[PDB]
């Protein structure tokens, strides 16, 4: 029914999902037993197409656990709503991928990904019409890459036809989490640009500083970001979740935001973002939301559209307004700031809405632009993994799993092929 | 003996189509479920309903028109809305996975998947008319099955029939508003493949009801449900004679070679008034001459093609009321006085007067205000080329840059037909071009 | 008068045969113990249920029917089930041991064994009757006796009367779905020995069953309780002469030698309607000619057989109820409109019309929508030839591996019995193949 | 009436159909005691095609009991439902085999063969229209077999028409809780392919399997194992216990399963089996049922139908449900691993439905396919009996019997003509 399934690894990934499908359940109502206590059809209407009714009425996911050492398990499995799960989806590992990417995708990588496969295939063919499954991990290790880079190439082949949207933690340029980043993630986007079908970029630095700045809060922890961040990747599927005046799916989305399938690395905005006090200061209009829209602060990712140039920009749109607004407030941005806007992409900007918001808000905005101010991204990474590599900082840690250095060099000039290619584009008209 | 049937198609698409049947459904007031408040007294000199809303052997009067689309979200609205009643299950046919504005994928991917059942459904209610004349058929070059399915759509049923009328209802893209970028691609590969499919059929743009609406209907912040109800009207009235009593019911092949005189350039405007307030209802008297002289305002031009930059070919103003003959005619020798209209001098006048007697009816809820008289300015000049251009020139580079041409050569469709539906806008804009030059001598 | 008799044999067959007499007495309305509801008045002008329904000097009127098969069970329930006032111990024959589905054993080595008993019973029916015209056998390649035990049962009985005839309903082996793999056994064995003792009988396949109770019924998971229901309408409808007034009161024996023009490929298919819902029951109008147009369906065709790969020879459509000779009649021009279908030419038109005034009657619990009138489209083509053909490539082969035949083997037939009942449907294949050929210049 | 009856020798069978009794006596619940408790007659209508009812009532098994020694007698004389037998049929042994086959098959073999198939007899005149029997020991030893073979031979001659379908333990590859198995077990085997009728394959490592992983349970004995196979066991005379729309008796079954009579050894699927949070995890249809039905994991059986090829598959199905779905699941099934099912077999799956499933459960799955996976059982089993054979190890208290070598030659060839003829059906097309 163009119902999708979820896949996490990742060291935060892992938490990532279990507040995901939370927050889905708050949309959906259902106790955390995992029976509808709501009071629309509406909640039951589309359910399936992310839960999974059971005998008895028992509303599960279509979600699958990775993980390389149980502690996730029990965490979630100590989580609450934890008993609106299935037990089966509970794979695990027994060693843990020290992050070296490698380890979690040869060594370990080979080693559990079978189970993993099996009843994932087990979760297709209680799939009608599958429209995809959401995949997460983050890109600088292993925990989730490790065996999530198996996990893109095995179903990808395995489902030339499904969509692949995949959201994992990048780096921030400043703090560095670990220093094996570079080549965790070197050796993972070599993968990634070739087999992933939608990205979006996951920094830490950019959550923090909407927390801190934006959300003016000062405690700072995964959960809430994971709060922050599932908010948006819950939002959207809500048209395709629920009805809409305007409605667009990630097929219309991707198809609709990609010139060139090399191009589905993609930034994100959702609002809006206050602390308490904020509402009596002001209120909430579409064209306000907009004023938000083009936020380089509510650019959660390390590219700036300041600096780079909007490739692409679109907006989604939960709630009920005039879509006279909406549109009116759309063109008259894509002037604004037309230098911003890439050039020989009429109508750059692109629209949605959805005749329901989130809960608790009336009206819903988000961003999924591409400019190409990624550059500076994969600039900074591939010259760390530079510099090191020029030392082979690490390798011992690194041949000690096997692989060759030239895998290194083909994640390496191929990672500024990428680059440079998002390069004349930018410079071109 | 005169039937119509309306086919539903795209988001936007089947919008229309619902304010449509919600609105004839009110005007003849058969209540939603299918019966009418009361019974049906036995007469002659005309038919009734009976084109559009399906006699029974009970209260029971559905509609004679169709829903295809491949995004089958929101058909089920309708498949709960009030009128799950009115609707009937085999009238409804939808795709689960659109397009994604893959026009090749509705037209090509998944054009294969719903063909059939269409078909048999269209056989269905044909053999279950009689003197269908023509053919209802609703699209829109945005939810993507409405350009790509209806390509098919229109590709087979006209080689199935042919003698019905093609009545083309889709929207073109917006000027400088839109929906997506892609759109380039949807239209033209529509276009090429929409003309020759086509018998003729009117370009409805958005921002022209927003505009519109707002001034005239005195609209803040309208949507779909305004611009549905806005087409819900003018297509209430394009259609009166075959229901209503009109001095001359003129009819839709009666307007076909004549309205668009040679086969190629056969589209159209279309401004309907009177759209006012209920203080403007009020305040105001609602002229004949002022719906008639106010049919060629430009700026109530109900597509965003300027009339003035372009030359008149015809307009059948039909009109909807208390109307005179004298009064009209003479209000048309004031259209013949307008010197800022040109007119496509080979064809001088080429006018034919619709006068039926029914004034409008309005529905609850609405923000058009009741009165006694309603225009349909079906024209067609010279003007609209232009942004046929503008479409040709920013899907030439897009098209240039190779732009998202992965998607669909990912889904088969070859590049020649790409750069030959450029010849084919080519060909279309050597006929605007040439048909627009005033005969020699 | 006007007498026909029952016989039931096989899981599914006597399966069909408790949804059948559940029926009748519904439709007279007779209770299940045996006694109207009210007392009969004497009258003249036809018969009525004393066809089958048996006359006693009380409310006690049992069916006219014998169930026999070596798979006892199952005809317990029945024994069990509210009708144990309706039937009649001397009605119920069983065998203990049934084939295990060796058409040898119930047809050679539990042949032996109850024959005896059932032409006795047989005798006290038909001395029991007068003016019995035919048959009715029930029986299945499935639940083994249903083919083994039936065919010796024919094999007999029509040496005992022969002048009466052969109403024959059985299974076929669905074409894709089945029920196990020595099918092939059953049936050809069968066969080679089921013609000559067969007048005429139609192959009802339950794929057919399944999808188009799922489409037509709106069926979401049917059973033997629908299917039973399903074959339960048609028989109701195939002898309404014999029960009811219709303008041509059409019979068995009419039907013989006319529908199967020559003697040997006197099979047929039959693709009843209207079978929909309640909600389709409503929000349609179940025309004549939407029974009629919609009767040649393929899709609509009740045995997985495609009659468009084959070519028409007759077509018995009686009708139950409001029918009209002439509407119906122009229907039946349009059958000969059909540029699809492509007739027995020799046989130009073969058509015999039924139009039998009671419209059908529903069964409560059931799915299938009350409506006016019924079709019965009894039709015999070229086209079922070919999933013969199946069967004996499959069977075939497995018999080419000898596979089971030690089965067979060890209850007495013999080797040739397969290669020659081989034979058997090499010669129907040239029957199929000879007269769909045109008859030269 | 198709009564039949039971008999059990067997280290373990001795326990297993003991087990197996208990569990009819819930599906008839009436009493230990031997009267009925239950709230339908459809437990007493075909109660008697395993019962026997006596003067007062007392309802009684139609078993019979092997035994060498009375240590089992006492056991199950021990056993809760004891009252509920018959003290006539405890035929035991005053000696015990030690499994050397021989001294069960002549030594006493031939020593306690006389007073039970004369008791035996005695059931044999008080069945009607006896569709068969049940034995049940194991095929690596003599505690079952020593007798069991000439209890085949003996009943086999002296009811040529009645059906015999064993089951008896087999040894599995990796645990030898004997040596001297390959002995027992291959002269046991030459008589089985010539005398038995059907035959269903005896793991142990299996049922640790199926308790383990699938059950997920850690303290695996006999009982719980005896409760997993007497529930198929139990499940296969139900549509011949009790109505069923689509219904097949051992008859129609074995005739519907068996090209060529030797190859009535057939594996066994049985399901479901959760433990107790799996329904909270999910629910119960036909189509996962089937999803179960083809699990090599619950392929109970040495062999492997995802090395071999299903010469032939079958579905026991109890319950209430709508076959427009299980033939549907059928043939699907039958497509979507099409290269595991042998070819010129056009449907070689087949169908069948018990109106009731078992008590407890709404549905019930029984398989019982044939492939060929088998020859690696046969292969393994006859190569230990190669192996020591060229060792003669252990034929001292084997020729201490006084049998020949050339027997265990004959059962030899014997044995490995079976498999090579295993592998012609298999390979062939
Ligand atoms: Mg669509
Ligand atoms: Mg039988």
């Amino acid at each position: 029914m163009r119902e999708i399934v979820h896949i996490q690894g990742g060291q935060c990934g892992n938490q990532i999902g279990a507040k995901f499908w939370e927050v889905i359940s708050d949309e959906h109502g259902i106790d955390p037993t995992g029976t509808y206590h709501g009071d629309s059809d509406l909640q039951l209407e589309r359910i399936n197409v992310y839960y999974n009714e059971a005998t008895g009425g028992r509303y599960v996911p279509r979600a699958i656990l990775m993980d390389l050492e149980p502690g996730t398990m029990d965490s979630v499995r100590a989580g609450p709503f934890g008993q609106l799960f299935r037990p089966d989806n509970f794979v695990f590992g027994q060693t843990g991928a020290g992050n070296n990417w490698a380890k979690g995708h040869y060594t370990e990588g080979a080693e559990l990904i079978d189970s993993v496969l099996d009843v994932v295939r087990k979760e297709a063919e209680g799939c009608d019409c599958l429209q995809g499954f959401q995949i997460t991990h983050s890109l600088g290790g292993g925990t989730g890459s490790g065996m999530g880079t198996l996990l893109i190439s095995k179903v990808r082949e395995e489902y030339p036809d499904r969509i692949m949207e995949t959201f994992s933690v990048v780096p921030s340029p400043k703090v560095s989490d670990t220093v094996v980043e570079p080549y965790n993630a070197t050796l993972s986007v070599h993968q990634l640009v070739e087999n992933a079908d939608e990205c979006m970029v996951i920094d830490n630095e950019a959550l923090y500083d909407i927390c801190f700045r934006t959300l003016k809060l000062t405690t700072p922890t995964y959960g809430d970001l994971n709060h922050l961040v599932s908010a948006a990747m819950s939002g959207v599927t809500c048209c395709l979740r629920f009805p809409g005046q305007l409605n667009s799916d990630l097929r219309k989305l991707a198809v609709n935001l990609i010139p060139f399938p090399r191009l589905h690395f993609f930034m994100i905005g959702f609002a809006p973002l206050t602390s308490r006090g904020s509402q009596q200061y002001r209120a909430l209009t579409v064209p306000e939301l907009t004023q938000q829209m083009f936020d380089a602060k509510n650019m959660m990712c390390a590219a700036d559209p300041r600096h780079g140039r909007y490739l692409t920009a679109s907006a989604l749109f939960r709630g009920r307004m005039s879509t006279k607004e909406v549109d009116e407030q759309m063109l008259n941005v894509q002037n604004k700031n037309s230098s911003y806007f890439v050039e020989w992409i009429p109508n750059n900007i692109k629209s949605s809405i959805c005749d329901i918001p989130p809960k608790g808000l009336k009206m819903a905005v988000t961003f999924v632009g591409n400019s190409t101010a990624i550059q500076e991204m994969f600039k900074r990474v591939a010259e760390q993994f530079t510099a090191m590599f020029r030392r082979k900082a690490f390798l011992h840690w690194y041949t000690g799993e096997g692989m060759d250095e030239m895998e290194f060099t083909e994640a390496e000039s191929n990672m500024n092929d990428l680059v440079s290619e998002y390069q004349q584009y930018q410079d071109a008209t | 003996m005169r039937e119509v049937i309306s086919i539903h198609v795209g988001q936007g698409g089947i919008q229309v189509g619902n304010a449509c049947w919600e609105l004839f459904c009110l005007e003849h007031g058969i209540q939603p479920d299918g019966q009418m408040p009361s019974d049906k007294t036995i007469g002659g000199g005309d038919d009734a309903f009976n084109t559009f809303f399906s006699e029974t052997g009970a209260g029971k009067h559905v509609p004679r028109a169709v829903f295809l689309d491949l995004e089958p979200t929101v058909i089920d609205e309708v498949r709960t809305g009030t009128y799950r009643q009115l609707f009937h299950p085999e009238q409804l046919i939808s795709g689960k996975e659109d397009a994604a504005n893959n026009f090749a994928r509705g037209h090509y991917t998944i054009g294969k998947e719903i063909v059939d059942l269409c078909l048999d459904r269209i056989r269905k209610l044909a053999d279950n008319c009689t003197g269908l004349q023509g053919f209802l058929v609703f699209n829109s070059v945005g939810g993507g099955t409405g350009s790509g399915l209806g390509s098919l759509l229109l590709e087979r049923l006209s080689v199935d029939y042919g003698k019905k009328s093609k009545l083309g209802f889709t929207i073109y893209p917006s000027p400088q508003v839109s929906t997506a970028v892609v759109e380039p691609y949807n239209s033209i590969l529509s276009t090429h493949s929409l003309l020759e499919h086509t018998d003729v059929a009117v370009m409805l743009d958005n921002e022209a009801i927003y505009d519109i609406c707002r001034r005239n209907l005195d609209i803040e912040r309208p949507t779909y449900t305004n611009l549905n109800r806005l087409i819900a009207q003018v297509i209430s009235s394009l259609t009166a004679s075959l229901r209503f009593d009109g001095a001359l019911n003129v009819d839709i092949t009666e307007f076909q070679t004549n309205l668009v005189p040679y086969p190629r350039i056969h589209f159209m405007l279309s401004s309907y008034a009177p759209i006012i307030s209920a203080e403007k209802a009020y305040h105001e008297q609602l002229s004949v001459a002022e719906i008639t002289n106010s049919a060629f305002e430009p700026a109530n031009m109900m597509a965003k093609c300027d009339p003035r930059h372009g030359k008149y070919m015809a307009c059948s103003m039909m009109y909807r009321g208390d109307v005179v003959p004298k009064d009209v005619n003479a209000s048309i020798a004031t259209i013949k006085t307008k010197r800022t209209i040109q007119f496509v001098d080979w064809c001088p006048t080429g006018f034919k007067v619709g006068i039926n007697y029914q004034p409008p009816t309005v529905v609850p809820g609405g923000d058009l205000a009741k009165v006694m008289r309603a225009v349909c300015m079906i024209s067609n000049s010279t003007a609209i080329a232009e942004v046929f251009s503008r479409l040709d020139h920013k899907f030439d580079l897009m098209y240039a840059k190779r732009a998202f041409v992965h998607w669909y050569v990912g889904e088969g469709m070859e590049e020649g037909e790409f750069s030959e539906a450029r010849e084919d806008l080519a060909a279309l804009e050597k006929d605007y071009e040439e048909v627009g030059i005033e005969t020699a001598e």
